[PDB]
């Protein structure tokens, strides 16, 4: 039997930046003067967040950009009985994505909460590679796999018919060439049936893409927790910085302001430490995704259960919100 | 063995090109300088952070003890103690995270040395671009440098191919290789290199009649018999 | 609000309601070739519609050196925001300074800062035929 199984892997997360001076002392000159006494602490968090953002761009690029030329999708989506129309872009429909990618982009929901983040110096930067560029990369990979085979990973593309490619891939698992050619149409029917089952399973509501929603949810919770923590007074008389300066004298007001400054500094430090640990985990997942794309899409692997259950024949990549999906 | 000296010349030429590229000024070793720079910046930041007063009257510990009494001096000293303690805690946490990343890189380097220097690997793009042949390690400041040699196919040619041939109602499939048409007759070649061979009984095997295979052509098969 | 920041205040005379909001908007990014080659920069206001940028910055109360980065003939609108100080070109090159949303910037040719769409890679096409193969002859 021919079985197609799916595997979802995260690649990147959201890139965020924090304005320290407007988070801690919002439009206050006196608090700005007291903040300069804490030297070179706000410049130490921006460096970490910039490193995280550059790492996210590197993750996405060095997972998806693995071919040195871009291959045009063929006009015919039928290669010897194998129907490739569901995993390649449709010319007539004006979307630049495949059908399965369109299903994948709807099962993850990316979205007075954002406005309060924006007013307090918390900003989310857009990714460098847009979704159409990633769709172009995956379409190029699928077209190169359908038209050239295993050869374009190791150099220039070498053309081969699809049936002969499947014959070599049956040789690779210990089955002779004749077994494919005797019952080629049965294998083609099983391939089309499994593609239809994958489509049907993705269509209905499920939690197969749950690993991608959990990245989005965790980042949103962290940023909302930073916004919510601004209402603590940290042992001072009030949490409002403009009420301590309206009814106190300088010596007695600086003592109350310094507690708020220390509390907000250590809250922001907690946020950046959690972000660094989560970024390390995302980087490990992206490294595994890159090696899986290298060893299972550009070739055939003999490692057991590295690329599904059974003897591996071939594999296809699809783009997903902040991630990749392997068939 | 047919063209050993050409391969030797290409090996020597590639070694000379690697030498020439390393000689000129470049940023090929940029991943090793970034480790050194980050540690230096962290230690300089610890040194620089000692001049903050952290809300106290001064950052100098000996000026708070020269013009204040015990009860009022301990209150000012404790702020400096807390600030320096939390600065040093920030430093050690950043060092722990960076050490974890370095450990992951070193684990990958160890498995690459094990699987590509002490042997030959069939994993795709694990040890360079192309088909891996062999590899050499070199030492670098706080790191390692791998030189992988690889076989790169070149000068492709077009051929007309068939899945199988049948001689007398028996289909013949190739054992290793593909059937190709140079323009005159049909030969059998390996995939990676072009070396045509005569269709013979030893390098083909028989399976069934030629009425089910799609795209089968008719031809003759040499047999090593008829003395 | 939830952040203990007052947002609406009632006038003690006229009993109307007034909204107070911060006079500092979101992020401003500066793109520079480096102060070893020249001294001009490009400015990106992200998440701001560039039709109404002068309202968000209050350029009427800034220096005249800040007003020449508020409007002009070098206004570009990307998915990140509004970019001022760079010239849009139609050709595509390799990315040098990543602005975002598929837009990169570089320092091209008298030299000036240019912004373009990044190039994914070289364009190639191989024909699919069901009865031909390609075989290497050298290595
Ligand atoms: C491929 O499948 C699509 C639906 O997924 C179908 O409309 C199309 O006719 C198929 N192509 C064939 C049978 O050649
Ligand atoms: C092989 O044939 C195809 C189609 O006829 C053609 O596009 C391609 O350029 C040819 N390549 C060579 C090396 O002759
Ligand atoms: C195969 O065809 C090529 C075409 O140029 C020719 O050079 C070669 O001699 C042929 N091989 C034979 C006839 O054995
Ligand atoms: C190859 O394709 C052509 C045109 O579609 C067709 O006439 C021919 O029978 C095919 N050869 C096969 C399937 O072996
Ligand atoms: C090869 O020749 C035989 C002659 O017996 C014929 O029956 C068969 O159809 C031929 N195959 C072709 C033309 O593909
Ligand atoms: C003064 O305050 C009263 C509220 O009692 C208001 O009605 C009035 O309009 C205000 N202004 C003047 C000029 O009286
Ligand atoms: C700017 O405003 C126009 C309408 O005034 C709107 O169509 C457009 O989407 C806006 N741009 C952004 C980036 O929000
Ligand atoms: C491969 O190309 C080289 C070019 O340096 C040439 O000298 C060599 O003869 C070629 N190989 C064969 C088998 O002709």
């Amino acid at each position: 039997s021919i079985s197609i199984t799916t595997e979802v892997m995260p690649v990147s997360m959201a890139k965020t930046s924090v304005d320290c001076n407007m988070y801690i002392c919002g439009d206050s000159t006196e608090c700005a003067n007291l903040l300069l006494q804490y030297g070179s602490f706000c410049t130490q968090l921006n460096r970490a967040l910039s490193g995280i953002a550059a790492e996210q761009d590197r993750n996405t690029r060095e997972v998806f950009a693995q071919v040195k030329q871009m291959y045009k999708t063929p006009t015919l989506k039928y290669f010897g009985g194998f129907n490739f129309s569901q995993i390649l872009p449709d010319p007539l429909k004006p979307t630049k994505r495949s059908f399965i990618e369109d299903l994948l982009f709807n099962k993850v929901t990316l979205a007075d909460l954002i406005c309060a983040q924006k007013f307090n110096g918390l900003t989310v930067l857009p990714p460098l590679l847009t979704d159409d560029m990633i769709a172009a990369y995956t379409a190029a990979l699928v077209s190169g796999t359908a038209t050239a085979g295993w050869t374009f990973g190791a150099g220039a593309a070498l053309q081969i018919p699809f049936a002969m490619q499947m014959a070599y891939r049956f040789n690779g698992i210990g089955v002779t060439q004749n077994v494919l050619y005797e019952n080629q149409k049965q294998i083609a029917n099983q391939f089309n049936k499994a593609i239809s089952q994958i489509q049907e399973s993705l269509t209905t509501t499920s939690t197969a893409l749950g690993k991608l929603q959990d990245v989005v949810n965790q980042n949103a919770q962290a940023l909302n927790t930073l916004v919510k923590q601004l209402s603590s007074n940290f042992g001072a008389i009030s949490s409002v910085l403009n009420d301590i300066l309206s009814r106190l004298c300088k010596v007695e007001a600086e003592v109350q302001i310094d507690r708020l400054i220390t509390g907000r500094l250590q809250s922001l430090q907690t946020y950046v430490t959690q972000q660094l640990i989560r970024a390390a985990e995302i980087r490990a997942s992206a490294n595994l995704a890159a090696t899986k794309m290298s060893e299972c899409v550009l070739g055939q692997s003999k490692r057991v259960d590295f690329c599904g259950k059974g003897y591996h024949l071939m594999s296809f990549p699809q783009a997903a919100p902040h991630g990749v999906v392997f068939l | 063995y047919e063209n050993q000296k050409q391969i030797a010349n290409q090996f020597n030429k590639a070694i000379s090109q690697i030498q020439e590229s390393l000689t000129t000024t470049s940023t090929a070793l940029g991943k090793l300088q970034d480790v050194v720079n980050q540690n230096a910046q962290a230690l300089n930041t610890l040194v620089k952070q000692l001049s903050s007063n952290f809300g106290a009257i001064s950052s100098v510990l000996n000026d708070i003890l020269s013009r204040l009494c015990k009860v009022e001096a301990e209150v000012q000293i404790d702020r400096l103690i807390t600030g320096r303690l939390q600065s040093l805690q920030t430093y050690v946490t950043q060092q722990l995270i960076r050490a974890a990343e370095i450990r992951a890189s070193a684990n990958l380097a160890a498995t690459k040395m094990s699987e590509c220097v002490l042997g030959q690997s069939k994993r795709v793009d694990f040890c360079g671009k192309g088909y891996h042949l062999m590899s050499f390690p070199q030492a670098a400041p706080h790191g390692v440098v791998f030189l992988h040699v690889t076989y790169v196919p070149s000068q492709e040619r077009n051929f007309t191919t068939a899945p199988a041939i049948c001689h007398e109602g028996k289909a013949y499939f190739p054992r290793e290789g593909v059937f190709v048409f140079n323009g005159t007759s049909w030969f059998i070649t390996q995939r990676n290199f072009f070396s045509p061979q005569i269709i013979t009984t030893d390098n083909t095997f028989v399976s069934g009649n030629c009425d089910v295979v799609i795209g089968i052509i008719n031809n003759t098969v040499y047999d090593p018999l008829q003395p | 609000d939830v952040s203990d920041f007052t947002d609406s205040v009632r006038d003690p005379k006229t009993s109307e309601i007034l909204d107070i909001s911060p006079c500092s908007f979101g992020g401003v990014s500066v793109i520079t070739p480096g102060t070893n080659a020249s001294s001009e920069v490009a400015v990106l206001y992200q998440d701001v519609n560039c039709t109404d940028v002068s309202t968000a910055i209050h350029a009427d109360q800034l220096t005249p050196a800040w007003r020449i980065y508020s409007t002009g003939n070098n206004v570009f609108q990307t998915q990140a925001g509004c970019l001022i100080g760079a010239e849009h070109v139609d050709t595509s090159y390799e990315c040098d300074i990543p602005i975002g949303a598929g837009i990169c910037a570089s320092y091209h040719t008298q030299k000036s800062i240019v912004a373009y769409t990044m190039s994914l890679g070289a364009d190639s096409s191989i024909a699919y035929s069901n009865n031909t193969i390609a075989i290497p002859t050298n290595f």
